[PDB]
RNA sequence: ACACCAUGG
RNA sequence: CGGGAAACCAAAGUCUUUGGGUUCCGGGGGGAGUAUGGUUGCAAAGCUGAAACUUAAAGGAAUUGACGGAAGGGCACCACCAGGAGUGGAGCCUGCGGCUUAAUUUGACCAACACGGGAAACCUCACCCGGCCCGGACACGGACAGGAUUGACAGAUUGAUAGCUCUUUCUCGAUUCUGUGGGUGGUGGUGCAUGGCCGUUCUUAGUUGGUGGAGCGAUUUGUCUGGUUAAUUCCGAUAACGAACGAGACUCUGGCAUGCUAACUAGUUACGCGACCCCCGAGCGGUCGGCGUCCCCCAACUUCUUAGAGGGACAAGUGGCGUUCAGCCACCCGAGAUUGAGCAAUAACAGGUCUGUGAUGCCCUUAGAUGUCGGGGCUGCACGCGCGCUACACUGACUGGCUCAGCGUGUGCCUACCCUACGCCGGCAGGCGCGGGUAACCCGUUGAACCCCAUUCGUGAUGGGGAUCGGGGAUUGCAAUUAUUCCCCAUGAACGAGGAAUUCCCAGUAAGUGCGGGUCAUAAGCUUGCGUUGAUUAAGUCCCUGCCCUUUGUACACACCGCCCG
RNA sequence: CCUUUAACGAGGAUCCAUUGGAGGGCAAGUCUGGUCGCAGCAGCCGCGGUAAUUCCAGCUCCAAUAGCGUAUAUUAAAGUU
RNA sequence: AGCAGAGUGGCGCAGCGGAAGCGUGCUGGGCCCAUAACCCAGAGGUCGAUGGAUCGAAACCAUCCUCUGCUACCA
């Protein structure tokens, strides 16, 4: 969306991306329904719903919009809560799905 | 402007086959020598450079792109 | 002798 | 007077030099005038009235900005008015998005999009797919003169005639090679780490300090009520005086000199001429004349050409309007009474550029390279957008004839190529042969196009238009397929003046028209300059979009693209 | 126990001083590695988003010192009863 | 089963014989720094089906089918 923003650092985007994998206490989940108050309602892509929130560095840089793969890394001591790390874009999304990371429940 | 990956095959060069010095003259007595290949009648080779004895070729290691006789 | 004119990574 | 944080106040004064008498009442912002108890009232409600919890500020006066659907005065065809040509609609060219792909390299989103001189066949070249190379200084250590190390013929192998690798074994000679440190290169990353340059705020009139005055202070005056100007340009007024920058002045350019300087690398005239030609005139045809980029002059000159020095315009003269000041309008004289550009301030922007640089910090890679050769891409096509070229015909198309420019460039050092006359050959593009020019000398008197004068067409998507496509011929180059460019016969699409919107422009200007430079072995629908034909409409305003100055309001200061309530 | 006393009893490597901090308030480093809005720090203002003077450590330095830090009650600062 | 009304652009509809549009939705442009509002253009039709009259119809007539409201409610 247009502005006189022309300041903070420019432009962001290229035709390349590289891929990211899970790691230790880190699972994917899927956007179940946006909060207020920078958090969200989101479902790990095997069980749980766990209520997640988007982190300091994500904050107004990469946007989040309902029904879309995450990467979210969980909290070992608490369950229902976690932190978004990642987002994954549709090309990715596909991509995981293709490499069979995703249980094929939730579609792009 | 992105890492290399494995390759199947990267080897990089010949050994340099190390063949004994210098064995191309015999004696039949001390001051009566004998030579086993023929030295090269060349103009720009001083007449002291050998021949390979490639039997169907024969080389010289001087003249690198002429002067090879095939029997 | 006065039409409409809301909002902001 | 004195007080106060100040706004302001003869009381809000007589206060750290603190005490005339007395009642009510406040103790950071919320929760909250809420819950609960009491009391009053018919009701609505009044009076009295907490706490848990929460938070680093809420708030007051004044200052400087920015903003206002606030007011006053001005201003700009990147604003309007009156108009012109349009653009948006059509076909094609070119750039940006998206899609697709091994890759379709990438920057930039008024102030990106014919912009990066970015018109990419190789190269360029950063992308994709393969293949050689070291051009890894230097230090130390290791091996090493029956010897470190180099290069290569033949068959296999490979896009390849890369000894690349493999079989084989000649040749070179201390230059290498191995290992550890350390360098080196990079169109690799970051323009939000930087220099420099440029663009833009911002084409307007704006900016700043020294001493003095006001305020506790941020700050303010100087820098202005008013008139004037294109202008913070001047006149004046004056708690300011004397100054600096920007404007102006300045430089290049266009308009004028029958005055000066002086010219076969420029000309004129004259006749010396001489010659051709025609009577075209009197005449005979001769003499006199008429045409000449036909030939000469150690002819005379500088009008036209060249380029130097001076001159010339100053609101100077005259009439109005002006506090008779600064200045404005009109007119005579005149080549002209208002040519066009260059240069340009303080302060700033996370504007663009690490892909201009042997400018550059840090990070990354560094031999299986992110430092070279062959092949492909940057051009791929359901679609969205920008700058443009050609048209929609009779104020025209076609075919002949006629007659006029100006700004330029031209043989290259590495780098190998320049501009062309004239003869011949070919329908044409083009070929062969011989000359001139390092240039006011040759192409060249630059025979340019539109325009001018005559033919054919006749309102019919037609002889308008020239897309798309078939077949053939040339040139540049190492190489033309995904047609480089050019020529010839043929095929003959949309388009009958363009919706909502929107761009540029005041006089030799808009528009029509062709010509040079840039890039360029080949090549402009681009851009940068030059001439040629040459209008309609204005002499205004602040409505729309913005800009400048003053007064005013503000809960804004990341500055209205702000803040903020349920 | 102290005091008085014999005999042993020190070379600094042990007969080895700690507790807090080094942006400001507030005395003392823009030293070097690691992390990269995470971990953490921080009474308050505030530090950390790849060149951290504040985090984790090493070195150096500052304060009081056989003591120093923290939680709470309370007094002065409070002319904020 | 019956009465009445209707059958037209994805959807609501207008259209008293010289014959296809309106309002909404959909897609793309415009306007704006940008989004909504607002402006423009485009796409999408067996006018329910079948015959007949008429010089000619989507319209008039006849038969059938499909929706909606209301009673009938019916071995
Ligand atoms: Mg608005
Ligand atoms: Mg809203
Ligand atoms: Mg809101
Ligand atoms: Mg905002
Ligand atoms: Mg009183
Ligand atoms: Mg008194
Ligand atoms: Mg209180
Ligand atoms: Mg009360
Ligand atoms: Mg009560
Ligand atoms: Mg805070
Ligand atoms: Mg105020
Ligand atoms: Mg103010
Ligand atoms: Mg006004
Ligand atoms: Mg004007
Ligand atoms: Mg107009
Ligand atoms: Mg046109
Ligand atoms: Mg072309
Ligand atoms: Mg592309
Ligand atoms: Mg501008
Ligand atoms: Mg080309
Ligand atoms: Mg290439
Ligand atoms: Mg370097
Ligand atoms: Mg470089
Ligand atoms: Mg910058
Ligand atoms: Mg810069
Ligand atoms: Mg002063
Ligand atoms: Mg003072
Ligand atoms: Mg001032
Ligand atoms: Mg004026
Ligand atoms: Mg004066
Ligand atoms: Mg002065
Ligand atoms: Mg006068
Ligand atoms: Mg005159
Ligand atoms: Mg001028
Ligand atoms: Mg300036
Ligand atoms: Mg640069
Ligand atoms: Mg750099
Ligand atoms: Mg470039
Ligand atoms: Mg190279
Ligand atoms: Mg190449
Ligand atoms: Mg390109
Ligand atoms: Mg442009
Ligand atoms: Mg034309
Ligand atoms: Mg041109
Ligand atoms: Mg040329
Ligand atoms: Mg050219
Ligand atoms: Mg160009
Ligand atoms: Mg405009
Ligand atoms: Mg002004
Ligand atoms: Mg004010
Ligand atoms: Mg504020
Ligand atoms: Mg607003
Ligand atoms: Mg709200
Ligand atoms: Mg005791
Ligand atoms: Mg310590
Ligand atoms: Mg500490
Ligand atoms: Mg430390
Ligand atoms: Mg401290
Ligand atoms: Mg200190
Ligand atoms: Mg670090
Ligand atoms: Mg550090
Ligand atoms: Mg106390």
């Amino acid at each position: 969306g247009g502005k006189n923003r022309r300041r903070g650092k420019n432009e962001n985007e290229s035709e390349k991306r590289e891929l990211v994998f899970k790691e230790d206490g880190q699972e994917y989940a899927q956007v179940i329904k946006m909060l207020g108050n920078g958090r969200l309602e989101a479902m790990c892509f095997d069980g749980v719903k766990r209520l997640c929130h988007i982190r300091g560095k994500l904050r107004k840089k990469v946007w989040i919009n309902t029904s879309d793969i995450i990467l979210v890394g969980l909290r070992d001591y608490q369950d229902n809560k976690a932190d978004v790390i990642l987002k994954y874009n549709a090309d990715e999304a596909r991509s995981l799905k293709a490499y069979g990371e995703l249980p094929e429940h939730a579609k792009i | 402007k992105k890492s290399y990956t494995t390759p199947k095959k990267n080897k990089h060069k010949r050994k340099k086959v190390k063949l004994a010095v210098l064995k191309y003259y015999k004696v039949d007595e001390n001051g009566k020598i004998s030579r086993l290949r023929r030295e090269c009648p060349s103009d720009e080779c001083g007449a002291g450079v050998f021949m390979a004895s490639h039997f169907d070729r024969h080389y010289c290691g001087k003249c690198c792109l002429t002067y090879c006789f095939n029997k």
